[PDB]
RNA sequence: AAAUUCCUUGUCGGGUAAGUUCCGACCCGCACGAAAGGCGCAACGAUCUGGGCACUGUCUCAACGAGAGACUCGGUGAAA
RNA sequence: CCUCGAUGUCGGCUCAUCGCAUCCUGGGGCUGUAGUCGGUCCCAAGGGUUGGGCUGUUCGCCCAUUAAAGCGGUACGCGAGCUGGGUUCAGAACGUCGUGAGACAGUUCGGUCCCUAUCCGUCGCGGGCGCAGGAAAUUUGAGAGGAGCUGUCCUUAGUACGAGAGGACCGGGAUGGACGCACCGCUGGUGUACCAGUUGUUCUGCCAAGGGCAUCGCUGGGUAGCUAUGUGCGGACGGGAUAAGUGCUGAAAGCAUCUAAGCAUGAAGCCCCCCUCAAGAUGAGAUUUCCCAUUCCGCAAGGAAGUAAGAUCCCUGAAAGAUGAUCAGGUUGAUAGGUCUGAGGUGGAAGUGUGGCGACACAUGGAGCUGACAGAUACUAAUCGAUCGAGGACUUAACC
């Protein structure tokens, strides 16, 4: 189950070998460096930590410096592991590139969403509001709590609070273009997150 | 909209436990003698990153 | 974005115009922290408009700057002072004409005071 | 997008002048029928000579709309005014001929007798 | 990222279009596939808008055909348009000629400029 | 079948895709009726009821923007 | 029988939650089941269960859909959440009753719906402490939540069946409906420090050029951002154990028998596979890396007092935000503002010249201007400082 992790640059529009158009997200993915290989003999599972981007020496403290310096290219900004892979081809200190993907496969794309702040019932849960008129003073408001008899409101009544800022995976996204020397993936569709945010990319579980 | 029972003095003090104000972030002035906030002009000295402010 | 300073758009335009012309007059200004931070960009726009010197920039700066008297016994307005003396002082620099220095907070407001100076 | 309770131009010489939509054909409740789909409509206003009079319930096909259609090519069709063509219980229209231009999206469904009767297709 | 997006789009944005502004008449030869055929059909109209940039730039034209206005929007930089000819330039003051929807029948007089 | 009719959405017709409300006609008028006036009636009504042309966030279905509160800080500081 | 020192009624809106006596979908028995059609019964509550006309209406009747348009409980759910149409105050009138004042579960027109949330509750965000050191990261997952619905067409094939009409089970392929999640590249919307036109008056001494006020004066476009009606994706293939049912072998009870012993198969249902939260899971998990064992005292139960790894106070901000918080940065630096180069948007600036009597038009010139957009640049601001922060008990296996 191949996978890399990069950042969201933005959106383009790519003609695909015909008059037809493809909405494309452009993902810059620099070569990811393997930092450490979690094996079940001492960890109980099978995973591998991929690191991405390069921090400065003022930004990076000594625990990150040592943990990279087991097999060292440079201290890394985004460190995130992934599971369910073969382990003999992956080695510590090995670089994985976007060339391991091709322009035909089917991708799960995972990112942390945009933030919408404290924003309430109608915007948050997609529910309806009452009339603007005929004298009704009830609009933009959550609802009724529920029945009288339990003498409380039930658990999980959906209310105002904070939207966004959560990790969400879109499924079955399709690679359109892979660019080797400019380190790009170009994916059909739209991926969660604001610009320059971290998004990881996996071969989809079909 | 009406308090059913009075809040006891214990619950009153437990709610007031987060009502303190902290000490201002303070720094000794390099032109000496007085004590200043950080990133602010000293009131007695009239100096900020050296030299006078007039 | 830009700050709104708790007042409508026409009041904001009038207040920023009065503040930028009074900074051109007095060459140092005491305002609150956010009025200072919003004044900095507009005064640098006026100064780099005056540094060009042509009449189109003259008419733009006259569209923005209030008609207040800048010097005694010389009949020099704020526009003429800005163009002549400020460009004459400021050919060499580019960018960064202003300084913001924080002061202690206001007695009646607790509003953080601030000094705008022109170097 | 054509809703319930829309009045439409009638594009053929079937004797109908204006129609009022009842319910868009589709799933359980459907909000809209963009172009090409069939609707159930009543003849609100009628030509004095013709085969259908004012106020019976017919099944029409939408021909052209103000909010147009999106091609697979990324290009777009947008007409000026909403207009429809009455068909009868089968895929063919009962009008003798069609006025006005007709969209291309009728051709991908089996609307050969309308898209041939059209004087210009865009 | 603007230079990187320009570097990606630079290989496939088309180059042979003539420079037409919004608000002049024009003809588009669009290729259409009816019978698994390759034929081109012609659309003569006045350019109402041209918006966007790069590949994202789109433009639309408006043609009054048989008593009904038909407004057709293409992406500009597309392969499915064979060739674009301009026949008459126009003199307009707006950048987007939205009033030609309401105006109809030679109150919509686009004055030629011969440039 | 009315400001009066429970049976009652009386029956037929017009209007509407569909009309317990509306209009026109019949009269078995529970329980109209001639100064507690009967029946008409142009103009008039912030009256009540039914329909149509324009027009629209009233709605399908919500979205953004501005100001005053709300929220943070400084001052003063109640009530059931 | 509780409540009349007040327990707010019918209907509708907003929000749902449950039962199964199932409306659809799933799996089946029987048939007076020639095949989708049907009727009854069994298992099954996982999800779904439409818009309108009339009426104050639930309830009904009707039009047009749908696969289906379920029945009920929760103070005939929900009025410190909303509306007030009818009811159930004062006005007025019709029929009727009364000699009258008046009265009708008879009608009709009009009729003030108060409250700043203390405690539980629920939805979000923080501070503190704990986890026999102090930190920086990365995770295992007990345990929660969410999702879980279906049509149409083609082919299998006018094939099985049925003189005919009609018309399949099982299996593949495309595609849509309603919901859900994400994001502005497109279509659009908004876009009150963007651009342009223009009316009235007034101001900058006048012309030209501008400013103020008139909802942003109005009107035509519109950058960033937020956005749906726009775009992409989703509920799929599957595994285990079952429900009804179908069974295999097989005595009790030499036969027979799905049964007591054994052995299988079989649902949209249960548990996984999908997605998210999740070590306060006090049962405080695990891996990797860094500091590691310093000063005084009662001399040792242990105190206090400077530190290392590391954060913080303060400051520049946003991809975050009610404030805290999280994240990007703090002078060996690109965090923000400027300046320059650009993308986009308006659309042809001012000044001169020419044509004209003039309103005006052309040339200079895709010009001028430009808020949030992306690059370069140390020009101004993120200065000098201070604060918090480890030294580690008894037993076994085994070593200094």
């Amino acid at each position: 189950t191949k996978g890399i992790l990069g950042r969201k640059i933005g959106m383009t529009q790519v003609f695909a070998e015909n008059g037809d158009l493809i909405p494309v997200t452009v993902i810059e993915a620099a070569p990811n460096v393997v930092l450490q290989k979690k094996t079940a003999e001492n960890d109980g599972y099978e995973a591998i930590q991929l690191g991405f981007d390069d921090k400065r020496e003022k930004l990076s403290n000594k625990p990150e410096k040592g943990h990279v310096a087991k097999a060292e290219t440079a201290p890394k900004r985004f460190v995130k592991e992934l599971r369910g892979v073969e382990m003999d081809a992956y080695e510590v200190g090995q670089e994985v590139k976007v060339e391991i993907f091709s322009a035909g496969e089917i991708v799960d794309v995972t990112g942390v969403s945009k933030g919408k702040g404290f924003q309430g019932a109608i915007k948050r849960h997609g529910q309806s509001r009452g009339p603007m008129s005929h004298g009704s003073r009830y609009h933009r408001r959550p609802g009724s709590m529920g029945p009288v008899d339990p003498n409380r409101v039930f658990k999980g009544k959906l209310l105002p609070g904070r939207m966004g800022g959560e990790q969400i995976t879109v499924q079955n996204l399709e690679i359109v273009k892979v660019d080797a020397e400019r380190n790009l993936l170009l994916i059909k569709g739209n991926v969660p997150g604001a610009k320059k945010s971290l998004i990881t990319v996996k071969s989809a579980v079909k | 909209a009406v308090p059913f029972r009075r809040t006891s003095k214990m619950k009153k003090r437990l709610r007031r436990t987060h009502f303190k104000l902290n000490v201002p972030g303070m720094t000794e002035c390099p032109s000496c003698g007085e004590m200043k906030l950080s990133h602010r002009v000293c009131k007695a000295c009239g100096s900020y990153n050296g030299k006078d402010i007039n | 974005s830009y700050r709104k300073l708790g007042r409508t758009s026409a009041q904001r335009k009038a207040m920023l115009r009065d503040l930028t012309t009074d900074l051109i007059i007095n060459e140092r200004i005491e305002t609150t922290e956010t009025r200072a931070k919003e004044l900095r960009s507009v005064v640098e726009k006026m100064i780099t408009l005056g540094k060009r010197g042509d009449l189109h920039a003259r008419r733009q700066a006259a569209a923005y700057i209030r008609n207040e008297v800048a010097n005694e016994e010389n009949n020099q307005d704020a526009l003429q002072k800005l163009f002549s003396d400020i460009a004459t002082r400021y050919e060499e620099r580019q960018g960064g004409y202003t300084r913001i220095m924080k002061l202690g907070p206001r007695r009646g407001d607790g509003a953080p005071m601030a000094i705008i100076e022109l170097v | 997008m054509i809703q319930q309770e829309t009045r439409l131009k009638v594009a053929d010489n079937s004797g109908a002048r204006e129609v009022l939509t009842i319910k868009v054909l589709g799933g359980s409740g459907r909000k809209t029928a963009n172009i090409g789909d069939v609707i159930v409509c009543t003849v609100k206003q009628a030509t004095p000579g013709g085969v259908v009079k004012k106020g019976e319930v017919v099944k029409a096909v939408i021909v052209r709309t103000k909010s147009g259609a999106r091609r697979s090519d990324g290009s777009y069709i947008s007409f000026d005014e909403n207009a429809c063509v009455i068909i009868r219980d089968d895929k063919s229209p009962r009008g003798t001929r069609i006025f006005g231009p007709v969209a291309r999206e009728l051709r991908e469904n089996n609307f050969m007798k309308i898209v041939s009767l059209a004087p210009e297709v865009i | 990222m603007q230079k990187l997006i320009e570097d990606i789009t630079k290989e496939q944005l088309r180059t042979d279009l003539p420079a037409f502004r919004p608000g002049d008449t024009l003809r588009v030869h669009v290729k259409v596939v009816e019978g698994n055929r390759e034929r081109i059909q012609i659309f003569e109209g006045v350019v109402i808008k041209r918006r966007g940039g790069g590949i994202s730039e789109t433009f639309t034209v408006r043609k009054i055909s048989y008593g009904v206005g038909v407004e057709r929007t293409f992406p500009v930089h597309t392969p499915k348009i064979a060739k674009i000819e301009v026949v008459r330039y126009g003199k307009v003051r707006r950048a987007k000629l939205y009033y030609l929807r309401e105006l109809r029948g030679k109150a919509a007089r686009i004055k030629e400029i011969r440039r």
